RNA sequence: AAACUUUCAACAACGGAUCUCUUGGUUCUCGCAUCGAUGAAGAACGCAGCGAAAUGCGAUACGUAAUGUGAAUUGCAGAAUUCCGUGAAUCAUCGAAUCUUUGAACGCACAUUGCGCCCCUUGGUAUUCCAGGGGGCAUGCCUGUUUGAGCGUCAUUU
RNA sequence: GUGGAGGUCAGUGACGAAGCCUAGACCGUAAGGUCGGGUCGAACGGCCUCUAGUGCAGAUCUUGGUGGUAGUAGCAAAUAUUCAAAUGAGAACUUUGAAGACUGAAGUGGGGAAAGGUUCCACGUCAACAGCAGUUGGACGUGGGUUAGUCGAUCCUAAGAG
RNA sequence: UCGAAUUUGGGUAUAGGGGCGAAAGACUAAUCGAACCAUCUAGUAGCUGGUUCCUGCCGAAGUUUCCCUCAGGAUAGCAGA
RNA sequence: AUUGGCGAGAGACCGAUAGCGAACAAGUACAGUGAUGGAAAGAUGAAAAGAACUUUGAAAAGAGAGUGAAAAAGUACGUGAAAUUGUUGAAAGGGAAGGGCAUUUGAUCAGACA
RNA sequence: UUGACCUCAAAUCAGGUAGGAGUACCCGCUGAACUUAAGCAUAUCAAUAAGCGGAGGAAAAGAAACCAACCGGGAUUGCCU
């Protein structure tokens, strides 16, 4: 089973594969399944808007660190400079990460700033009853682009 | 004909007990025609009844023990609901709501905030 | 066998009274279709292995 | 065109459906349509037919006949019509079977029922 | 005489029924189904043969309780009793 | 020339292709999470006015109670008091019951319808024997109750 | 040339679709196509496209059906039968009577263990079955039948099981 | 051969690279120089057999080289498009 | 995630030797000591209207009749191919038969004249 | 003599829990050979089948003893890569 000019191919289909086929005949079920769980998180979670607050973040390596990507929360540091802790900051749908550090200012700043914004751009309720309908814009992220 | 159920619930326990022993005597006696008759649908019916006045005995003394026992802990097994083998394992709604006093004090401090978008 | 547990008897017993031709007033009923006793037995043809 | 999530136009599921379905359900099923008079006399189209009505066969060889239900054969999906039979060759008489969607009502058999029925699909009476 | 004339001799039973599945698979001096395993707790099976599971899983036989399991588990486990209308 | 053999055709046989069917299968997708010592799944034997089976049920046995429907069931018989009605039905629904012999299967056995023990009760002149009725007695493990063992060991007696 | 799919011919059809038959007609080199008639009874075709579980003479091919063989091989072990009456549509074969024989108590007699499971018995009865027959049957139909303080089991222990 | 290393019933133990064998590779349910059952399994096959419509045009090879190669491959050649 | 379970909507899928082994009293009937193995089998008609009655027959049946739109649908039941068979009709045959080109004879048929 | 303590027992002691089923998917254990390599033992098939234990509506994984080497990222899972 050698002949011809033609180019070495591996071609992986020695063990019993046929058993583990995956068609993603569901592709568009899955999409509807989708878009239907997101119109009933919408409803349950009242004018809050579906997503939290990402901050900027330098992506990582030699190859992509000429973009700027949302990271995952918002540092301690950033949290409190902006006026504001940790633990009341989250029910703000602001996300805040434990983990990550401050060791640029130009982000520093960029984020506290992201911060400031969002506090303005936003309204919240009273604990007490009242609820004064006040309709959601569904992401937050559209609304503090990067 | 055929006795009724509603008619039966309103006899007294021992009065229910000698229409049982009516229908008894009742039954074996058409037992005794059948054999003669080429056919006997009467003991159809008469063989239902039997069955409707033992449901009733049953029903009614069964009401009894559960009244008498109704609202404490321990009661037959047989009272007790039947739900799932494992449903009846579950943890009862007040073992399951349990929250530890710190962080009881967490949830008061900083709850879910009702917030929205726009300005 | 001529001297058998009840188990045995009682299997015997239930095995003589299936066998009986088809009560003919079926072959009437609407929408019948059973026409013969198609599981019927008997001892010198096929053995019922206890 | 169906619309509902819930309905199935499959032929295969409709007549498993039909041919299975249970007493209580053929009841409906077996509806005959109102006569023109009774149809402005209760304004309404049809009805379940029932025993002691009285029927005129409006379609096939028995069409002009009439005459009152005899058993509504729900197992055969076939109302007889005591009055509408066969002679046989040895005499013998032998009902024929009538479907009510070929038949018209021309005199109803009314209980409590039969008219609060009537009226919960929004009809008058006499 | 290995074949037809020690056939005569065949008149004595390696196995009787089975308290557990009723299938004359109970071997007597071995004291053991070889179908269903009895008296071993567990009910004998294995995933070479899937026709005898087949042969024998649940609802090929009467499901006495687990038929109604879903009716029950679709109206909520319901205590009680239905009341009355009219009609 | 028949007979016979062969070939073609018509009519009749044999056989069940073909055509048209389809309450079945196969594959895809969506929704959902519920077996069991509160005895499951499975087995055995039974149960109808007339049933062998399939289906269904359990000595309350093709079913009992309940609820909705609103007049059937139907092969034959049938009841007839059930038709302006707490009411027909081999109906639907199902929340209440019954649920033999078994089965993880639990007093012990079980190629046996084999053999114990306790409690309440009934009859037999009977706490002790026999018989009928009811209710009971498996294993590991957890919490607790009670009764105990050991110079393991503390104190307290005169 | 076939099965199914998009489009179209507002295509064919219960006043007869599909199929099947037909040393009848016609078109094509051919695969095939068209028609007549007969049978039949509910569907079906042309053209442009799409699609594949798409064409059989073979594979000691798969399943089913059928021949020649052939009214043939054969129905010859176990000494053996015969006369009459009765029954019956029908009797070499049933029943009864008569005769001739056999097994010859190491039985072709009288009971049981294992195994069968109703074959036992009666009444009815011959479509299949009993490699001729059948009025007979261990067949078919419909019923009846198995009575225990002392016969067995149950109790005991054996090899052994657990 | 026929009074014992005799025949035989039932019960019971020994199970598959295992048993049992006064030893024949015998016997272990018509299976034995490794039982039966299912599964891995549509095992592999340089070998054998078969491989289904018509017409039209073109149309070969059994030679070279390397191969644990010699009943097979690769390579060139001849062939079509 | 999901060749199980409960409930649903579907398909350029199979169409009774196909599709699951099973469209049916199918994991049945039957085989095996056992583990296991495991079939075949759907379709009268709109409706039984499933053939009263007469006659021959021991009966089964045949022959009339009758039902039906049809028995060229008779519970062997839609259509009912082939191998193969009976009858009738035609024809040929001195150790096979069948085939090619050609024509006589017999049978049969299209078309075209006008 | 009397009362504790420690450790260990017994009850048809009071109340409970475990078994078995199923297993498409999930957490583990255990574990081949056919096969491929044109032979074959490493390898391959395959950390697959068969065997064993344990769960749920999902299971598991999961808030870094992580990735990185950047201007650093920031629980887990899954897809595209
Ligand atoms: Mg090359
Ligand atoms: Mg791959
Ligand atoms: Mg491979
Ligand atoms: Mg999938
Ligand atoms: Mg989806
Ligand atoms: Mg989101
Ligand atoms: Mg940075
Ligand atoms: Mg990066
Ligand atoms: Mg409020
Ligand atoms: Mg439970
Ligand atoms: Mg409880
Ligand atoms: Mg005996
Ligand atoms: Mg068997
Ligand atoms: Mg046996
Ligand atoms: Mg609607
Ligand atoms: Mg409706
Ligand atoms: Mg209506
Ligand atoms: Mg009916
Ligand atoms: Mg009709
Ligand atoms: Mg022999
Ligand atoms: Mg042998
Ligand atoms: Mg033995
Ligand atoms: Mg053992
Ligand atoms: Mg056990
Ligand atoms: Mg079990
Ligand atoms: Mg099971
Ligand atoms: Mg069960
Ligand atoms: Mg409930
Ligand atoms: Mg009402
Ligand atoms: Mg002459
Ligand atoms: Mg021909
Ligand atoms: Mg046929
Ligand atoms: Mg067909
Ligand atoms: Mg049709
Ligand atoms: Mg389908
Ligand atoms: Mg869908
Ligand atoms: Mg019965
Ligand atoms: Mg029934
Ligand atoms: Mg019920
Ligand atoms: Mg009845
Ligand atoms: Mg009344
Ligand atoms: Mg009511
Ligand atoms: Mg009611
Ligand atoms: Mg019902
Ligand atoms: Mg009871
Ligand atoms: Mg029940
Ligand atoms: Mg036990
Ligand atoms: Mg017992
Ligand atoms: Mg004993
Ligand atoms: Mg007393
Ligand atoms: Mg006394
Ligand atoms: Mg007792
Ligand atoms: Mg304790
Ligand atoms: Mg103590
Ligand atoms: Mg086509
Ligand atoms: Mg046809
Ligand atoms: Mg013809
Ligand atoms: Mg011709
Ligand atoms: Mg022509
Ligand atoms: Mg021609
Ligand atoms: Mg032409
Ligand atoms: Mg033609
Ligand atoms: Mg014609
Ligand atoms: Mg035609
Ligand atoms: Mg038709
Ligand atoms: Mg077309
Ligand atoms: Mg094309
Ligand atoms: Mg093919
Ligand atoms: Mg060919
Ligand atoms: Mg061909
Ligand atoms: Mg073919
Ligand atoms: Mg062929
Ligand atoms: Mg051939
Ligand atoms: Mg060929
Ligand atoms: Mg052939
Ligand atoms: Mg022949
Ligand atoms: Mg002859
Ligand atoms: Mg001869
Ligand atoms: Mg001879
Ligand atoms: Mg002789
Ligand atoms: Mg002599
Ligand atoms: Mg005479
Ligand atoms: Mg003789
Ligand atoms: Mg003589
Ligand atoms: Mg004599
Ligand atoms: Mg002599
Ligand atoms: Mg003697
Ligand atoms: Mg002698
Ligand atoms: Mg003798
Ligand atoms: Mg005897
Ligand atoms: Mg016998
Ligand atoms: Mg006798
Ligand atoms: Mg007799
Ligand atoms: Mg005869
Ligand atoms: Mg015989
Ligand atoms: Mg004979
Ligand atoms: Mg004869
Ligand atoms: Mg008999
Ligand atoms: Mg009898
Ligand atoms: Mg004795
Ligand atoms: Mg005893
Ligand atoms: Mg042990
Ligand atoms: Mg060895
Ligand atoms: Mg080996
Ligand atoms: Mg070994
Ligand atoms: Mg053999
Ligand atoms: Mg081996
Ligand atoms: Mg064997
Ligand atoms: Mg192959
Ligand atoms: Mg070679
Ligand atoms: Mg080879
Ligand atoms: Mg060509
Ligand atoms: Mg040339
Ligand atoms: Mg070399
Ligand atoms: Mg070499
Ligand atoms: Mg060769
Ligand atoms: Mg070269
Ligand atoms: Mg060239
Ligand atoms: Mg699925
Ligand atoms: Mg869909
Ligand atoms: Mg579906
Ligand atoms: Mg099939
Ligand atoms: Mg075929
Ligand atoms: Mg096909
Ligand atoms: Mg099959
Ligand atoms: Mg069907
Ligand atoms: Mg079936
Ligand atoms: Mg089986
Ligand atoms: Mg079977
Ligand atoms: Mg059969
Ligand atoms: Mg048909
Ligand atoms: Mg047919
Ligand atoms: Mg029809
Ligand atoms: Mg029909
Ligand atoms: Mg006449
Ligand atoms: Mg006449
Ligand atoms: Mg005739
Ligand atoms: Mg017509
Ligand atoms: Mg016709
Ligand atoms: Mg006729
Ligand atoms: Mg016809
Ligand atoms: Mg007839
Ligand atoms: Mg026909
Ligand atoms: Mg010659
Ligand atoms: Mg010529
Ligand atoms: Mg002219
Ligand atoms: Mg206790
Ligand atoms: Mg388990
Ligand atoms: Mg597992
Ligand atoms: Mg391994
Ligand atoms: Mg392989
Ligand atoms: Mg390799
Ligand atoms: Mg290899
Ligand atoms: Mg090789
Ligand atoms: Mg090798
Ligand atoms: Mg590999
Ligand atoms: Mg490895
Ligand atoms: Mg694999
Ligand atoms: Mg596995
Ligand atoms: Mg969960
Ligand atoms: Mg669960
Ligand atoms: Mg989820
Ligand atoms: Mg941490
Ligand atoms: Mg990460
Ligand atoms: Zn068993």
């Amino acid at each position: 089973a050698i002949s011809k000019n033609l180019p070495i191919l591996k071609n992986h289909f020695r063990k019993h594969w046929q058993e583990r086929v995956k068609v993603h005949f569901d592709q568009a079920g899955k999409k509807v399944s989708r878009r239907n769980a997101r119109a009933t998180r919408a409803a349950k979670i009242a004018p809050r808007p579906l997503d939290l607050l990402r901050p900027v973040v330098r992506a990582p390596t030699v190859k992509y660190n000429r973009k700027v990507r949302a990271g995952r929360g918002f540092t301690l540091a950033e949290v409190k400079a902006a006026g504001l802790t940790a633990a009341y900051a989250r029910t703000i749908g602001i996300a805040v990460d434990h983990r990550r550090q401050n060791r640029n200012q130009e982000i520093f700043d960029a984020n506290v700033q992201r911060l400031k914004e969002y506090q303005s751009k936003i309204i919240v309720f009273p604990r007490n009853g009242k609820a004064p309908e006040a309709e959601q814009v569904l992401s937050a992220a559209a609304t503090f682009p990067i | 004909a055929g006795v009724k159920a509603y008619e039966l619930r309103t006899k007294s326990k021992e009065q229910l007990a000698s229409q049982l022993v009516d229908l008894k005597k009742e039954l074996a006696e058409l037992k005794v025609q059948k054999l003669s008759r080429p056919s006997l649908p009467k003991i159809k019916t008469v063989r239902k009844s039997i069955a409707c006045v033992l449901t009733v005995i049953n029903e009614q003394q069964r009401e009894a023990v559960r009244q008498l026992y109704k609202g404490k802990k321990y009661q037959p097994k047989d009272l007790r609901a039947k739900k799932t083998r494992a449903l009846r394992r579950a943890l009862t709604k007040f073992e399951a709501s349990q929250v530890t006093e710190k962080q009881r004090k967490k949830q008061i401090a900083f709850p879910q905030r009702k917030y929205a978008i726009k300005a | 066998a001529a001297q058998k547990s009840f188990r045995i008897k009682q299997k015997m017993a239930k095995a003589k009274k299936q066998n009986r031709p088809l009560p003919q007033w079926i072959r009437l009923r609407t929408n019948n279709t059973i026409r013969y006793n198609a599981k019927r037995r008997n001892w010198r043809r096929t053995k019922m292995n206890i | 065109a169906k619309q509902s999530l819930d309905v199935s136009s499959d032929r295969r599921k409709a007549r498993k459906a039909y041919f299975t379905a249970p007493s209580s359900q053929r009841r409906v099923l077996l509806s005959a349509p109102l006569s023109k008079e009774l149809r402005a006399q209760y304004g309404i189209k049809a009805l379940p037919i029932r025993r002691d009505d009285e029927v005129l066969v409006v379609r096939g060889s028995k069409k002009g006949q009439e005459g009152k239900i005899s058993s509504v054969y729900r197992l055969k999906f076939a109302v007889q019509v005591d009055k509408v039979t066969k002679e046989k060759v040895n005499g013998a008489s032998v009902p024929i079977n009538l479907h009510p969607s070929k038949l018209v009502i021309t005199k109803l058999h009314l209980d409590k029922d039969r008219k609060a029925l009537i009226q919960r699909k929004g009809g008058k009476l006499e | 005489g290995k074949g037809t004339p020690s056939f005569g001799k065949r008149h004595n039973k390696s196995h009787t029924l089975c308290n557990r599945c009723g299938r004359r698979s109970f071997h007597v001096q071995k004291k053991t189904c070889s179908s269903c395993g009895y008296p071993a707790a567990k009910t004998r099976s294995y995933n070479w043969g899937a026709k005898a599971k087949r042969r024998h899983t649940t609802g090929t036989g009467r499901m006495r309780y687990l038929k109604h399991v879903s009716r029950r588990f679709k109206n909520g486990f319901q205590t009680g009793s239905a009341s009355k209308a009219s009609a």
